[PDB]
């Protein structure tokens, strides 16, 4: 879902 | 009181080292904490706050970008800190993208983060 | 293209040095530049912005603290560097002053604010 | 699902009703609900949201003036309606207090409420 | 003075009417004017404004939906409306999107408009 | 407190 | 260039 | 006129 550190991305998308 | 770790309730983890002279620097990271998930902030707060009850004044950026992704993007965080036995620091911030011309409109997002020392 | 000094429309100037790292460092001042309207301030910037025309991403916070006063608050500007002959920095800001619990509804202030290379 | 009454954090008490064309009309007031508290707003929504999950998109105004006072200022909320057993109205909002040119730069507050169907 | 067609840097026409009552109602188009670029607008203004020189506090929103489409979206702008040989509305704005729960902390973005009764 | 209708003022200060 | 409404779009991308 | 560091205060109000 996340793709932008700022909502908490662990992952690259 | 402001030295340490603190949490979001997006997942994100906030470390920060509070200076005597009134500097903030550190780190912001996700939940995980991964080398690649890491990323530098800086900022100010005020080192002398009133003593009438009122919170603390403070804020940082963080551009994110470290040696391995980039977003072309950088955040800032404007709040102050409440302390207490549920201490917490709450902030409005304004996320802005690197743009062309033609979409500088929609460059900057408005949100708000509440942090806490518990996760 | 960011390192020098820059001027908003209000009458404050912003001297700042954009480090390799994606630091900004430097000071804001009035228009005159007396030592008690000058305060420091920290930012970042991304250091590899794109290559399609797009700007460059930074921001930045003042604590208005310094040796001489306090104004119990702090701004954070958040927008992206243009580059040309008529370079600018586009932002918008928020201003948070610390309140007391009941005061911190009307807490923080929101603006923009346009700089340029020259008055 | 919007049309009803609804309550923020602060203690204000939001009665809209939502009309077929996407139009708001309503009152908002205090918690004790007297005629002096008592404001007309006015506002939009998206008659016809999508059906991936997502809210729907609405916003509104306030002018703080009524037959008995006048604050010299307007609120306007925008976000979006959530429906559910805990159905909500997540909002941002702006206050802008009529100013002279010279006190412009801090005519505008801003803020987030966040509105339930019980107290 | 608020009555008429105004114009902002974007290229967007805001054709309103201020009642009486302090209520604002026109519509919001693009330069052209094509029937399926014109959204509906309703609002609010202070319909007895300071005499200390101060500006006019107002607020309007607009539901990015007409009988030809659809933006799932909603902008608020809030200002104060600025007489004289050279009036003009000074505003920001809030865009918020419909959004699912996972996007919701990307749902407003936050922007300034100026508009004027001359191109 | 509370001197502004937002903050739920019921009493004019 | 413009795609949605506010920017005064004209046409539909 | 202006009594805050931000709008370029030189003197204290």
């Amino acid at each position: 879902r996340c793709c932008h550190p700022q909502c908490g991305a662990v992952e690259e998308c | 009181g402001i030295t340490g770790t603190w949490y979001n309730q997006l997942g994100s983890t906030f470390i920060v080292t509070a200076g005597a002279d009134g500097a903030l620097t550190g780190t912001y990271e996700s939940a995980v904490g991964n080398a690649e998930s890491r990323y530098v902030l800086t900022g100010r707060y005020d080192s002398a706050p009133a003593t009438d009850g009122s919170g603390t004044a403070l804020g940082w950026t963080v551009a994110w970008k470290n040696n391995y992704r980039n977003a072309h993007s950088a955040t800032t965080w404007s709040g102050q800190y409440v302390g207490g036995a549920e201490a917490r620091i709450n902030t409005q911030w304004l996320l802005t993208s690197g743009t062309t011309e033609a979409n500088a409109w929609k460059s900057t997002l408005v949100g708000h983060d509440t942090f806490t020392k518990v996760k």
